[PDB]
């Protein structure tokens, strides 16, 4: 599988090509994303839950 | 038979001053990789590749 980094700023992204992606909610194992910084601009914004 | 009379020099001088480049390269391309594998070629009758 391919996910995005996710970034702290409002950036400007090239469109991709996709074409791979799961049925269901396969997802628990994420912890956190961009824990050392502020807040999470563009990508998946998880926070600990 | 053919011939060419050559293009005056101040028009020459104006087209040549406007010419953007055709391919130019940036990260965000869009990029879309070719539809049909161009590496392997398949004979449709009897499945051997070349």
């Amino acid at each position: 599988f391919c996910i995005p980094i996710p970034q702290v700023y409002p950036c400007i992204t090239a469109r991709r090509v996709h074409y791979a992606f799961t049925s269901e909610n396969n997802n628990d194992s994420l912890f956190s994303t961009n824990a050392a910084s502020i807040d999470t601009a563009f990508g998946e914004n998880a926070a600990v839950s | 038979d053919i011939i060419t009379r050559p293009t005056s020099d101040s028009i020459a001088a104006v087209a040549n001053a406007t010419k953007p480049a055709a391919v130019v390269s940036d990260p965000q391309s869009m990029k879309v990789t070719p539809i049909v594998n161009p590496s392997s070629y398949v004979c449709n009758v009897c499945n051997a590749r070349f």
